[PDB]
């Protein structure tokens, strides 16, 4: 289609600009390699609804028994890289 | 959460298809194969004016010399005309 | 779906009457019977896209319902007048859905008018093509769909049809100007709702040439056929002035009252999920009852 | 923009 | 690589979200997404349409009949 | 309206369309001049008109036609024979109005009779 | 190829058109355009043909078939007879047919050139399509698959049973 | 509530056998589970086995298509039931077929022997 | 005559005496050049019907059948070439002997000034097709379907038999045009009812309608693929022949004698069409549409009029090449996947691509496509049914309906879909295969373009 | 295969039910089959009648477009309840409530197009004149017999 | 997808499931960007009843309360995806998808028409024949003995060798090819 | 070729808008037009006639 | 008359054109979309004239062809009655069609079978 290729750092620029824009996130606190439950200490709603933001953010559906698994932006990164299969 | 069982495996895989789909892109020298309305003028001339010849051809000389196969409907008829077949005119009208 | 399922294909079952105009005349219950049969048509796929979510869906309910009007005038016994709506009818027909796929093209294939909006800020030459189709589809006056349209609603007034039908009618298309409501409403308009990554390509000119030459179609069809063509039937001009410009009345009527309905939605309020929306969500529950309970019985029967 | 191998099946047959 | 925009200038007022997010803390709670969806309402965006701007689109430049046909 | 009347008022005082004229048209009138068609057989079956086009106004539809014929292609300047035709298309319509109400008026009379 | 008698086309009685308008009519033109361009070397390709036919021309004739005593006098068990009028009686079958298809192109043809006021000028059209038709009911009607000279005579006898029990 | 039907069935997160399960069910679940890691344990070898070069022999496949084709007349039992409503769907609409068709073509030759039916046009019969 | 048959009789030395590497090649070469020297029979400028000796006759409707039998021949002889790469020469110099003997003695039954001939040829077709079902065929049952189909059409003829030795003794010569035009009607006697019954059985076993259709899928599951072709594309059809010829006898009998065999036959093509609609073998769901396909010229030669004759000659010659087709693409499937069964094969349209537009011919051709003869014969045969009777056309439209079910559910099946990924052996079309659906397809575009050869005995 | 792997009889004892559960690589407490009706289901295992839209979508499948797995035993009405024919997928609105709306609407509407024929609702016009003995010489008809006259009068 | 699901879904998956489902059935009702984010917030003065509930019995009725709430108000034509099942383009690039074994049955014309990349594909295969055959062994030690098997298959324990079933995951062709 | 913004306007450009902009000015044109030279959308004829105030004598007096 | 015949056959064999060079092998050497509109295109431009002369003088035609074959009494001649619904619908098809490919080549350009796509399309 007319829409571009996606690289690496552009998906992991796009999944923290969407990270850093919730509420109850420090942006100075996230980095890429930290855990949702025990490094930023989020709740069971927050998960998912980091989902429904990858979902209205790059137009594709998640199922919800990888997205009970997604914990944390590397592997959110990695398995969206990995579902829109792009080879960087 | 993830367990780092699946974590290996899934990272080993991605790294695996990173690689393979690197190994997918195609090189450069790859794929190896052995005016302004100039081409509407050509094909107003070689396909439509040589099939308006063939079936012209086929219609005035295979068609209508065959009976009761181009047939008109009657045109029309109307007060104050004349028809140059037979020179005669139409009475006009009341 | 925009040559095929808008334009060419769906008209021929129209098109095998109007061919077969000299044995409809003297019969007089399969008048009746087709005018009846095109008027519970052009209510159910008027009713059907007054919640429709899928846009080509919608556009797909909008040629069935002018599909069902061309059988109500064929049924009425102006299929010369059901021609001139099938000829008419096509150009902004697979103008909206042309219009449609320029969208769905820029916006990766998103189908729903939930997830896009600002089209007349985004794709003006699409949403400008989109307006023109869609208004020559509701019936405003000199475009292509008046010239058929316009002389349908008098030939509905003034022959012998149903008085239900009349009142169908009338209400499918102040549901047609209310679906063309949804369009405009849904898509051209209100706050955007897209994917966040915006790319834009309708500066191709092969993109650009086709929907101007359907939209000079649109904008110089409909008088040059209903001028060009002699009178063919009988028109009929003395009708009542509360009866002559009824079609403009209610598609104007039906613009209000949809702009009083949907701009409820933008105030903050608790949505019901009635029975009547139900009905013009779920298709009117027809290929749900019947594509479950004709397959299970004809292949129950086939195997037991 | 590096052209990406289509996979296809064997047209010579 | 995209130079994506930064998100200091999404901020929450000038928005219909403004609206929603202050009636929403006068009932008692916050809006998490409240400054990532105020994209689609703050910047270029800002700024509902109107009937006449989307139906009576280029009336201005339309409005050139010519009674000079004589 | 008359259809408004006709369901839930009287059927009697009120025509019903199939049978129009219901009375003979020697009732009520000293003679009635025939409408001399202006447009003759030959010349009608000559310009070729439909059957349901051939109504008692067919004259202008005919020299709308040769018009149309003499002024190809330019289409715009044949509107002036068109608006003759529909104007002598609505005095066939006021003709057919005015038998419906000189009938509605009539069973009015008959009613007033019995 | 055309012959009149057995296809009777009424001539062309198209008006002349006097153009009322200063407008010149761009069919007359393109028609003028086209002829000069298409036209003149479609009919000198078909005068060198028919130079070449008329140089290499020869003749073909249609075959006449020498009538046979039919089935009413031929007799039964007697199988040659029989043969020889049931391939009379298939032939003059053929040829009813073609007969049949021959009225119903006089028919269409004059139902095309009469267009939509089509009663006035068939009414003699028709009155011999449904004189054929009435013939062809009485001829060949119901006589099965394996029609016959027999089955057909049968048929004839039944009908003439009939019209003496009726006179 | 939502009703079930035959052809609109319950769906299992709306089925009330879902909230009130036993842990013998749930050992039903772990069982089920433990059969369908070891049939897709079994297949995902033979698919990614690379000796393999023929297809995959289904034997569930091969047990549906050996029930749909040679099963059912072994394992055919005469009962009333079947034979009453095989007798009817087999038998029934012969009959009413031959009520049909000679009813209307009684009525046919009925009037074309009385010539009240005219062929008018009729030619290719 | 002679010249179609005893070079077709000399091809017995070409596959004896030649060398194994070459035999396939000679046979299929000589085979075609026995089709066109089989092209001779077109030779009808008369309605006088030719008459080559007094042992052989063409005939108008015999003569589509002729080149049916002399140009299926090496559609057969191409399509058992891979299916017999693995066996040894004797037994593949067999199966050709076999095929051509077949050709041979069903030219010979096509072309027959005598019923008995007719008789003596049309049991003859009984050996060479159990030779090729029940040594040849691959599976378990198919000693079932041999006895299945030797019984069915052995206890059909055997009547058969005994109502031609009855009608001889009778009435003298059962030459065909003898008995034609010297005959008389029949009385209405139970006897002659009985001898209806006895003549008529044997075609109404060997064309498939109810009571008597279930030996066809069972000899077509279980046959190989020339098998599959003689029993779905003349041989089946060569009993069509016959109850065309029979019918003259007997004409005044079959006007209520004709009944029940149209109601089985119509009810038994809803009944078969609604069979294809849940059916495992594509093998069997073309097995079934032959079934219906042959019940509605079942009740076509059950009617007597010509206008179903017509369209009866058309079915039989496009239901031939149709359904020679759709078995040679199921023999495709087969060869490529080692079953039969359409679930577990799917999206074949991904890797074949002409394959995919073959198979869209052939079952486009299944459901009546309107130029080609398949709707031209059911359409001239509906014509005729509605003559018969007017309350008839919603059943044949009921099996119009289920056979563009059946038809786009074999192709959404099997050809359409997500490409079932676990075949590593789906190889590439073979030329072989697709020339052979190529000189299957073809002579039905030259024969839906000129249609004047098809047109049957009565007109 | 074998005789033993391949389907025969109906199972009359628990170990010939296990051996059967075991054939279909199903479990034994689940293992429902078909009534002995004699209808020739035999020991085929009764699964419930839910179609293969109502199976988890997103979950990776060994049959693709059956949405299956291999080894998993396949439903005697598969065919039937393939994808592309007829779902039986759990609707928004329950089916008796569905079919008395659509019933209702097909009845009501024809109903009111009944209403509609009854009420043919007329413009208060006549009919439509027609000249010349109302078209008798231009309808078909004998020239020679002379037309029944009629007359449209002016008013 | 590219996990397992497990033989039960749990209390707390179950709950979650519930979320996702009530917030795209909100967004396919509230269709403005505002009303979602107001009903969304709703939503969660929704889930506070159900975060300290210790009884389970009643988390588990109040999960059948909400799930008939849900099925009692969900859409008619809910909000789907591109690439979600019962989408726009549900598996519509399938026309692409034809897998690497299709690449064997090529013609050498053809296989000589792309030098480079055939090599690199008899590099992967050459990789694959030397990985099966410590692959296979690697999960019959690995298999438990115990009755319960799950359905995630082991990582690459041993170093320098591939993850086991390792090809069918990396040879699919790409969602998203042109 | 496009540079696709993310979250902000795309560059829109001037054949893209006075292309839409001049369409829908030849529409409205063309509207106001054809409403200037003929009104009969909503004139049609002059009026209907109403047959409430038709006088007896020239609609044809019933007797007595 | 004879110029009002060969207008629709021209329409025909220019409509038979694109299906023509399909099946040779000029279709990986051509730019078939842009050959597929330039086609139709010329095929709108054939079908105004009869457009413009039925507008003109109003004359209905029956145009048998090819006299395909003959059974009993039905002749089943291949026919071609042009008159206000053909000539009218065969122009506004012409036009539509042409729009339909030149969107078609900018729409279909992500999908290689473009060709098969616009074949079936003819
Ligand atoms: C307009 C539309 C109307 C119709 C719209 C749709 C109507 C229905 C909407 C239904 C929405 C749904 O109820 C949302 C909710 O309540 S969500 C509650 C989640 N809160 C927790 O789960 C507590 C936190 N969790 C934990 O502390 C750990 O997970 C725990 C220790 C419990 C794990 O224990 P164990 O298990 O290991």
């Amino acid at each position: 289609s007319d829409a571009p290729p996606l690289t690496l750092d552009g998906i992991k620029d796009r999944v923290l600009y969407v990270l850093k824009l919730y509420d109850k996130i420090d942006p100075e606190k996230l980095s890429v390699n930290s855990h949702f439950m025990k490094d930023l200490g989020l709740d069971s709603l927050d998960q998912v609804e980091i989902i429904m933001a990858m979902e209205d953010e790059f137009g594709f559906e998640i199922p919800d028994i990888d997205a009970e698994k997604l914990m944390c932006p590397q592997e959110i990164v990695d398995y969206i890289a990995d579902k829109k299969d792009v080879y960087e | 959460g993830y367990t780092p069982d699946e974590k290996l495996r899934l990272q080993q895989l991605r790294e695996l298809r990173r690689r393979w789909l690197k190994d997918q892109e195609l090189s450069p020298r790859e794929p190896v194969l052995p005016f302004k309305a100039y081409r509407s003028s050509l094909f107003a001339v070689s396909h439509v004016l040589i099939p308006m010849w063939f079936v012209h051809y086929y219609v005035k000389y295979h068609m209508a010399t065959k009976p009761y196969t181009i047939v008109s409907s009657k045109p029309r008829i109307f007060p104050g005309d004349t028809i140059l077949e037979t020179g005669e005119v139409i009475p006009p009208m009341r | 779906s925009a040559l095929l399922h808008s334009s060419t294909m769906v008209v021929a079952g129209i098109f095998l009457l109007v061919r077969f105009h000299p044995l409809t005349t003297n019969n007089n219950f399969i008048l009746t019977t087709m005018l009846c049969l095109g008027a519970l048509t052009t209510l159910f796929t008027a009713i059907c896209a007054l919640t429709q979510n899928d846009i080509k869906k919608i556009i797909a309910f909008s040629t069935s319902s002018q599909l069902g009007l061309m059988m109500v005038t064929l049924g009425m016994n102006q299929p010369h007048l059901a021609f001139l709506h099938i000829c008419t009818h096509a150009f902004f027909k697979a103008m909206l859905f042309m219009c449609s796929g320029s969208i769905i093209h820029s916006l990766a294939d998103e189908q729903d008018i939930r997830k896009m909006g600002n089209i007349t800020k985004i794709m003006p030459f699409t949403s400008s093509c989109l307006v023109i189709g869609s208004l020559a589809l509701t019936g405003m006056p000199f475009l292509t769909g008046f010239y058929s349209k316009d002389l349908i609603i008098e030939a509905i007034n003034t022959c012998n049809t149903n008085a239900w039908a009349l009142l169908i009618t009338l209400i499918a298309t102040s549901m047609t100007a209310m679906y063309s409501m949804r369009i405009i409403y849904f898509v051209t308009m209100t706050k955007p709702r897209f994917p966040p990554l915006i790319s834009i390509n309708e500066n191709d000119p092969d993109l650009m040439n086709p929907i101007k030459r359907l939209a000079f179609g649109s904008i110089f069809a409909g008088f040059v056929i209903s001028y060009n063509i002699p009178p063919t039937s009988i028109p009929v001009l003395t009708m009542p002035w509360f009866l002559k410009t009824t079609a403009l009345i209610i598609s104007v009527l039906g613009f209000l009252i949809a702009l009083e309905l949907n701009n409820l939605t933008m105030k903050l309020s608790m949505n019901k999920a009635n029975p009547y929306s139900s009905f013009s969500t779920l298709l009117g529950f027809f290929p749900s009852i019947i594509h479950r309970i004709t397959p299970m019985k004809s292949l129950n029967l086939s195997l037991k | 923009g590096k052209r990406l191998f289509v996979v296809k099946p064997s047209l010579y047959y | 690589k995209m130079e994506l925009p930064d998100y200091r200038q999404w901020k929450i007022e000038g928005t219909p979200l403004e609206t929603v997010q202050k009636k929403l803390a006068a009932r008692g709670l916050r809006d998490p997404w409240a400054r990532n969806e105020a994209w689609r309402y703050m910047g270029g965006f800002a700024g509902n349409i109107t009937f006449p701007s989307v139906i009576l689109k280029g009336f201005k430049w339309g409005f050139a009949a010519f009674v000079v046909a004589l | 309206a008359h259809l408004t009347r006709r369901y839930l008022w009287d059927a009697s005082v009120e025509p019903d369309p199939e049978k129009i004229p219901s009375f003979p048209p020697d009732l009520g009138f000293p003679e009635r001049k025939e409408r001399v068609m202006v447009a003759t057989q030959q010349e009608m079956m000559d310009a070729q008109l439909t059957l349901q086009q051939r109504d008692y106004c067919a004259h202008y539809l005919i020299r709308l036609l040769k018009c149309k014929r003499d002024s190809f292609p330019n289409f715009l300047a044949c509107k002036h024979e068109q608006h003759d035709w529909d104007y002598c298309e609505h005095l066939d319509y006021v003709k057919r109005m005015k038998e419906f109400e000189r009938e509605r008026r009539l069973l009015q009379r008959k009613k007033r009779r019995a | 190829s055309w012959d009149k008698d057995v296809y009777p086309e009424p001539p062309s009685r198209t008006p002349a058109p006097s153009p009322q308008t200063s407008l010149p009519n761009p069919i007359t033109y393109l028609t003028k355009a086209y002829d000069l361009v298409v036209d003149w070397p479609v009919t000198l390709v078909r005068e060198f043909i028919e130079r070449q036919h008329a140089k290499n021309r020869t003749y073909y004739y249609h075959r006449q078939y020498r009538r046979v005593p039919d089935i009413t006098e031929c007799k039964e068990g007697d199988v040659l007879c029989i043969y020889e009028a049931e391939m009379q009686w298939r032939r003059d079958f053929k040829v009813d047919q073609e007969i049949m298809n021959i009225i119903q192109e006089r028919l269409k043809a004059c139902q095309q050139r009469e267009g939509e006021n089509y009663q006035q000028n068939c009414a003699k059209e028709l009155e011999q399509f449904t004189k054929v038709t009435k013939a062809y009911q009485d001829r060949y009607l119901d006589l099965g698959a394996y029609y016959s000279a027999r089955k057909c005579l049968a048929k004839q006898k039944q009908r003439m049973l009939e019209e003496r029990k009726a006179a | 509530k939502y009703k079930p039907a035959p052809l609109a069935t319950l769906p299992s997160t709306l089925d009330p056998a879902e909230y009130d399960v036993s842990p013998e069910t749930r050992r039903a679940q772990v069982e089920r589970l433990s059969i369908r890691a070891r049939l897709k344990r079994e297949y995902l070898l033979q698919y990614n086995d690379p000796k393999r070069v023929s297809h995959i022999e289904d034997p569930a496949l091969i047990r549906w298509t050996y029930a749909r084709s040679a099963n059912i007349y072994p394992n055919f039992r005469p009962t009333p039931k079947n034979s009453l409503l095989g007798a009817v769907a087999g038998f029934g609409p012969l009959i009413f077929w031959y009520y049909v068709f000679k009813t209307d073509r009684d009525r046919k030759e009925r009037l074309i022997q009385e010539g009240k039916l005219d062929r008018k046009f009729n030619i290719s019969y | 005559m002679l010249k179609i048959i005893l070079p077709s009789l000399m091809l017995l030395p070409l596959t004896w005496l030649s060398s194994p590497k070459k035999t396939w090649t000679n046979v299929t070469s000589y085979s075609f050049l026995i089709s066109l020297t089989s092209l001779t029979l077109l030779w009808q400028t008369d309605e006088n019907y030719k008459n080559f000796s007094n042992m052989f006759s063409s005939d108008p409707l015999s003569t589509p059948l002729i080149i049916l039998t002399a140009w299926l021949l090496p559609l057969m002889l191409m399509a058992s070439q891979n299916h017999l790469k693995k066996d040894n020469n004797v037994l593949q110099k067999l199966y050709i002997s076999m095929l051509i003997s077949l050709q041979i003695l069903l030219i010979m039954t096509f072309s027959a000034t005598e019923l008995i001939m007719f008789y003596i040829l049309f049991e003859a077709t009984l050996i060479p097709t159990l030779i090729i079902i029940t040594r040849w065929g691959n599976q378990t049952e198919r000693l079932n379907a041999g006895i299945y189909f030797l019984f069915y059409t052995l206890i059909g003829s055997i009547p058969l038999l005994i109502a031609l030795i009855l009608i001889q003794n009778h009435v003298g010569t059962l030459n065909l045009m003898i008995l034609s035009f010297t005959t008389h009607t029949l009385d209405a006697s139970w006897s002659n009812n009985l001898l209806w019954l006895a003549c008529m059985m044997a075609f109404l076993i060997k064309m498939p309608l109810y009571g008597v259709h279930l030996w066809l899928p069972k000899a077509h599951v279980e046959a190989p693929i020339a098998g599959s072709m003689i029993l779905a594309a003349i041989l089946l059809k060569l009993g069509s022949y016959g109850m065309i010829r029979i019918s003259i006898i007997l004409d005044p009998l079959t006007k209520y004698m004709a009944y029940p065999f149209i109601l089985l036959s119509l009810w038994g093509m809803i009944m078969t069409s609604s069979i294809c609609l849940r059916q495992t073998d594509l093998k069997s769901l073309i097995a079934y549409s032959s079934v219906s396909h042959m019940a509605l010229v079942i009740a076509s030669i059950m009617i007597q009029t010509p206008w179903s004759f017509m369209g009866a000659t058309m079915l039989m010659i496009a239901h031939g090449l149709t359904s020679s087709l759709l078995f040679c693409l199921a023999n495709s499937n087969y060869e490529r996947i080692h079953s039969r069964t359409m679930i577990m094969a799917r999206g074949l349209q991904m890797v074949f691509p002409l394959m995919a537009t073959w198979w869209l011919m052939a079952s486009l051709a299944n459901l009546a496509l309107p130029p080609s003869i398949n709707l031209m014969g059911e359409l001239f045969i509906t014509m005729s049914l509605f003559s018969w009777s007017n309350f008839t056309i919603i059943l044949m439209g009921i099996n119009i309906i289920i056979t563009g079910m059946y038809s786009m559910y074999m192709i959404i099946t099997t050809q359409r879909g997500k490409l079932t990924n676990h075949m590593i052996n789906l190889q590439p079309s073979h030329t072989r295969e697709l020339t052979l659906m190529a000189l299957h397809m073809i002579p039905l575009i030259l024969l839906t373009t000129s249609p004047k050869l098809i047109t049957g005995l009565t007109m | 295969m074998t005789k033993d792997m391949l389907p025969g009889s109906y199972p009359r004892t628990p170990e010939e039910r296990a051996a059967a559960a075991k054939k279909y690589n199903m479990r034994v407490e689940d293992y429902e089959p078909y009534p002995d009706d004699g209808m020739g289901y035999g020991d085929y295992p009764m699964l419930p009648n839910r179609s293969q839209h109502e199976r988890d979508p997103w979950y990776q499948w060994d049959h693709s477009e059956l949405r299956m797995n291999w080894g998993e035993p396949i439903h005697w009405d598969l065919d039937m309840y393939i994808r592309n024919r007829v779902d039986t997928s759990p609707t928004p609105v329950s089916w008796d409530v569905m079919c008395k709306h659509l019933f209702g609407f097909v009845a009501f509407m024809v109903f009111m197009f009944w209403v509609g024929h009854v009420f043919p609702s007329y413009q208060p016009v006549g009919p439509k004149q027609y000249p010349y003995n109302n078209l008798y010489l231009e309808r078909g008809g004998d020239p020679t017999k002379e037309p029944e006259p009629v007359v449209h009068y002016d008013i | 997808a590219f996990c397992a699901p497990p033989a039960y879904l749990t209390h707390q998956q179950k709950v979650l499931r519930l979320y996702k489902r009530a917030l795209r059935h909100l967004e396919s009702w509230c269709i403005h960007r505002d009303k979602y984010r107001y009903f969304a917030c709703l939503m969660r003065a929704r889930f506070e009843e159900h975060k300290n509930e210790k009884d389970m019995m009643r988390a588990t009725q109040l999960l059948r309360e909400a799930e008939e709430e849900f099925w009692q108000n969900q859409h008619p034509q809910p909000y789907i995806f591109p690439d979600s099942p019962g989408g726009t383009s549900f598996e519509r690039y399938e026309c692409y998808k034809v897998p690497e074994w299709c690449l064997d049955y090529w013609h050498p014309s053809e296989k000589a028409m792309y030098p480079d990349y055939f090599s690199k594909r008899e590099q992967w295969k050459k990789l694959r024949m030397e990985s099966w055959d410590r692959e296979v062994k690697q999960l019959q030690e690995e298999t438990s003995p115990d009755g319960i098997m799950t359905e995630a298959l082991p990582p690459a324990r041993r170093e320098g060798d591939l993850p086991p079933l390792w090809w069918h995951i990396v040879t699919r062709p790409r969602e998203r090819p042109t | 070729h496009i540079q696709p913004r993310y979250r902000e306007f795309p560059q829109l450009t001037r054949s893209q808008v006075i292309q839409g902009e001049f369409l829908s000015s030849l529409m409205w044109f063309w509207i106001l037009w054809r409403f200037w030279h003929d009104s009969d959308a909503v004139l049609g004829h002059f009026s209907y006639p109403d047959p409430s105030q038709w006088t007896d004598e020239e609609l044809g007096i019933p007797p007595d | 008359m004879n110029i009002f015949t060969t207008s629709i056959l021209l329409i025909f064999i220019l409509l038979l054109s694109p299906i023509l060079i399909s099946m040779s092998n000029l279709i990986k050497h051509i730019n078939f979309p842009l050959y597929t509109t330039t086609s139709i295109k010329f095929s709108f431009i054939i079908s105004l004239l009869p457009l413009l002369m039925f507008f003109h003088n109003n004359m209905e035609y029956m145009i048998t062809t090819w006299h395909w074959v003959t059974m009993n009494s039905m002749e089943l001649k291949m026919s071609f009655k042009t008159d206000f619904f053909s000539i009218l619908f065969t122009s506004v098809a012409l036009f539509v069609t042409w729009s339909i490919m030149q969107f078609s080549s900018w729409y279909m350009h992500s999908d290689p079978n473009i060709n098969r796509f616009i074949k079936y399309l003819t």
